């Protein structure tokens, strides 16, 4: 029931190995940042 | 780090309140001594404002002047506050560029004729570049000179 | 010392003259080394807790306090299957992962998981639609999404034909500009200028509690 | 159809490398594969439009610091002058003779007191005086070092969000001289000019020659914007003698694309070719090659740009405010003269 | 560090600037002004001349320290010989016999 | 006038401090004025 995947999948040779791919629309890579805490105070009542 | 214009500006704001200061109350046109009163007295609180002198006489009475000190005091306090941030901002300069990288330099292995990375020729440097394999294609490039 | 005044004499004596030029001089010194100290703390960029580049250290030790979590029975599991490189974590990494997006996400984010490994595609349209996350700048480890059809299909060279007209008249450049949305929080320490009314605020309490205190002394002065 | 893409058509050249980007023309008049780095076309210099910085003396106001500074101008003008100024059932003009000095000299202990005006005689208000003028000193310390930080801060030229803007269609619309162009025959010149004929038609009369002579007239002020391959203006930019300029953003670059390798005819290898691409990132190749060979010299962190002063604006835009107050003081005046 | 022998007799006698005596061993060496190699009694003194003292002392031996002048690249015959057979020359660099 | 004078250039360095008094020459208060700007400059310099 499957003809043509419009998921952004990855390509590697062990599932090119058995199928032909076309070149991709946009090259993006990994990374590993989650997120970023800035310490500040809200009240501020100097004296600290 | 600002032409001489910024400052014949600030100046010129100075001519504008002198003037102003005596365009408000009516007075009678000058021109026939040397030194004038309301002259010299308006430059005085515009210089007494700006540079922020002190000397004790009177307090403008009208509301116009009043205002005209305000926002005129305030100009004051934000060309004396950001040329302090301008004189903090050329002392935080650090100067974080021409700097090295650490343990392998970009430079070291890229050839270039302009930035010679000479050695000490017929040393120990030339057996260490010699028993290697990594850094192999630029012992031709520092070999000479 | 408050810098203040009114108009009415001068010390004759040089005994308060230069204990008054004494004074003012540690006034100027303690107001000098309070805003030297209000820059000093405006100024705390906190360049710590950042991270590496192309790759972290902390990935290739192995730790129990801190798990790398990332998307169970994925393109990421394929990824550290046809590689070499790092193959000593794979087995400490291959264990407690989630198998859903939607649980990672909201893990990472509902105070649950430590760290996640997955790519940027999602990460940067979950940071630009939720605004609860931000990107990095360098992209290790790229990668490319593409369409693959069978052997068979004659009709892949004309679907590659109106990829490339695709991207040759600008129809990716209005999907992308219209599914692209750029909110704002580009770093850690940006507009350290966002907020001032609080902290100012924080010092109007204390003046109006200084208000009632008038209030009391006047109080006292009546009585 | 002519140059090395000929030599496939003449069966002398089973397979090219090179600086060949994937497009329609490439694809038509013969074959192609996936390739293995992607680039595409940018511009040289930031995407800037060449705009001047805005203002950074009524930023942290926000259109805060002066209501707030007038609400409390108003609460502790008539709190304090409802305690001990008002000490007789006087008459209208009585407590207002005190509210006309009392915002003046407030006004002069918060700008470091210009004016010393004069002192009154209660000494809890001598007491308030001293409050206001440590609120006034704080207050004072908190802008200079706000305004100081936020000026250490990235206000240099920040990047807009417009790709085509004026530049693609009017060429009359700057009236200093704006020069851009690329290298004639090539992909950006026919991308160009099927998709913008104004800036080819425009761009004809400024073409370039080399890499070499770009770099000299951008570096001596000839030419202005100068837009070419993303890999050439990355190697460009990156191999740098004084790290100035730098690209748009810092990596944002529109139509994606990439350097393939073109074939004759589909007999040989082909599909296991593209496997071998498939090979390099099987062995980390493209991080050790991307950082040996792609690699530049002005690679640390390219987000922020600080210098000297450009403001020949901020004190300007002061002074057009100072100049509305000063409106503002006429028609004041004016309908003071009316009564 | 060698320095030349002042006047006619031995070494330079000094002190350091923390107040203590330094010592001089008596070193032949060449010049680099004259384009022949002459031997030139000279004094050397440093660290490596403090080390060979101390194992000097530590040691019931006597020894004479010499200078050695150029040829620091262990003898790499590289030059066109006219059709001849090398040998070990500088390398280890230990005996110049 | 020395005595009082140094006290005056004093209150003028920091920061106002103690209006005192004024004379009466106008050369002097252009002094005055060139002195309070040579103040105001090394204060900023200070804190800075
Ligand atoms: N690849 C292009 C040159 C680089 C560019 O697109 O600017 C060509 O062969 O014409």
């Amino acid at each position: 029931q499957a003809d043509m995947i419009v998921a952004p999948l990855t390509i590697n040779n062990e599932r090119a190995q058995y199928i032909e791919f076309s070149k991709p629309f946009k090259y993006q890579g990994l990374t590993i940042l989650v997120k970023k805490e800035i310490p500040r105070s809200t009240l501020d009542s100097f004296m600290q | 780090p600002f032409q001489s214009t910024l400052w014949l500006l600030v100046g010129l704001s100075v001519h504008v309140v002198a003037v102003m200061l005596y365009l408000l109350d009516r007075f009678s046109p000058f021109g026939r001594f040397e030194d004038a009163l309301t002259l010299s007295s308006a430059m005085w609180f515009s210089w007494r404002v700006l540079l922020n002198s002190g000397l004790g006489e009177g307090a403008p009475r009208s509301f116009s002047a009043r205002i005209l000190g305000m926002v005129w005091a305030g100009f004051a306090m934000i060309i004396v506050a950001s040329y302090t941030a301008n004189l903090a901002a050329f002392l935080v300069l650090r100067r974080p560029e021409e700097r090295i990288t650490g343990i392998n330099d970009p430079r070291l292995r890229n050839p270039s004729d302009k930035f010679i990375y000479a050695t000490v020729k017929q040393s120990s440097v030339d057996i260490y570049f010699r028993r290697q394999v990594e850094l192999s294609t630029m012992y031709r490039h520092m070999e000479k000179h | 010392l408050l810098n203040s005044g009114l108009g009415e004499g001068a010390p004759r004596s040089f005994s308060a003259r230069i204990l008054g030029m004494v004074w003012a001089g540690f006034a100027m010194i303690i107001v000098a080394s309070y805003t030297a100290n209000l820059a000093a703390f405006l100024v705390l960029r906190r360049p710590e807790e950042r991270i590496t580049g192309i790759n972290d250290p902390r990935l290739r030790n192995p730790s129990d306090k801190f798990i790398y979590a990332t998307v169970k029975q994925s393109s990421v599991d394929i990824y550290f299957r046809r590689q070499v490189e790092l193959s000593t974590m794979y087995r400490h990494m291959e264990k407690h992962n989630y198998e859903s997006a939607a649980e990672a996400i909201q893990a990472v984010r509902d105070n649950k998981l430590h760290a996640f490994i997955w790519d940027s595609a999602v990460l940067e349209f979950e940071a630009s639609q939720k605004c609860d996350l931000v990107t990095t700048g360098e992209l290790f480890f790229r990668s490319g999404f593409g369409i693959g059809m069978r052997k068979d299909s004659p009709w892949k060279q004309e679907v590659s034909l109106n990829i490339l007209k695709s991207h040759e008249n600008g129809f990716m450049e209005e999907l992308d500009k219209t599914w692209v949305r750029y909110q704002e929080c580009d770093s850690r320490s940006n507009a350290p200028a966002t907020l001032t009314f609080e902290n100012m605020a924080g010092v109007f309490m204390l003046v109006a509690g200084g208000i009632v205190a008038g209030i009391f002394l006047i109080f006292i002065e009546i009585a | 159809w002519n140059g090395m893409i000929g030599e496939v058509v003449t069966k002398r050249a089973y397979m090219a490398v090179g600086s060949l980007t994937i497009n329609e023309e490439r694809s038509e008049v013969v074959d192609f594969s996936v390739p293995f780095i992607e680039t595409g076309i940018s511009v040289m210099v930031s995407r800037s439009n060449g705009t001047v910085s805005p203002s950074a003396f009524l930023e942290p106001f926000s259109a805060d610091v002066w209501v707030m500074m007038f609400v409390m101008l108003l609460i502790v003008s008539a709190v304090a002058v409802f305690v001990f100024e008002y000490f007789s059932p006087v008459g209208y003009n009585g407590p207002s003779f005190t509210i006309g000095k009392a915002i003046w000299l407030l006004w002069g202990l918060v700008f470091n007191n210009s004016l010393p005006v004069q002192n009154p005689k209660g000494t809890t208000s001598k007491i308030m005086v001293s409050v206001w003028a440590f609120f006034a000193v704080i207050f004072l310390a908190s802008y200079t070092a706000n305004l100081a930080a936020f000026m250490i801060q990235r206000r240099y030229v920040d990047q807009v969000s417009g790709l085509s803007d004026k530049k693609f269609q009017r060429p009359n619309d700057f009236s200093p001289a704006f020069r851009f162009g690329t290298v004639p025959n090539g992909s950006t010149e026919r991308n160009i000019r099927n998709n913008y004929l104004e800036m080819h038609s425009y761009m004809v009369k400024f073409n370039q020659r080399s890499v070499q002579d770009a770099l000299l007239s951008l570096k001596s002020g000839k030419l202005d914007a100068f837009i070419y391959d993303a890999a050439v203006l990355n190697y460009m930019a990156g191999r740098d003698e004084g790290c100035k300029l730098v690209t748009i953003g810092s990596g944002k670059v529109f139509a994606t694309t990439g350097y393939g390798i073109a074939i004759q005819k589909d007999s040989g290898w082909k599909r296991q070719v593209d496997l071998a691409i498939l090979q390099l990132f099987g062995d980390g190749e493209m991080e050790e090659l991307e950082a040996l060979w792609l690699t530049g010299i002005c690679h640390n962190e390219k987000n922020e740009v600080m210098s000297s002063q450009l403001d020949i604006d901020n004190m300007a835009g002061v002074f057009y405010m100072l100049a509305a107050a000063m409106a503002l003081s006429l028609i004041t005046f004016i309908m003071e003269h009316l009564f | 560090y060698v320095r030349p022998t002042t006047s006619d007799g031995t070494c330079r006698e000094e002190y350091t600037i923390n107040g203590d005596p330094i010592k001089k061993v008596i070193c032949n060496g060449p010049d680099e002004t004259i384009p022949g190699r002459p031997t030139v009694p000279q004094c050397c003194y440093g660290f490596c001349v403090d080390l060979l003292i101390k194992l000097a002392r530590e040691m019931d031996f006597t020894y004479e320290v010499h200078l050695v002048a150029d040829g620091k690249f262990g003898t790499q015959e590289r030059v066109n010989n006219s059709n001849a057979a090398a040998w070990n020359g500088m390398m280890g660099e230990l005996l110049s016999g």
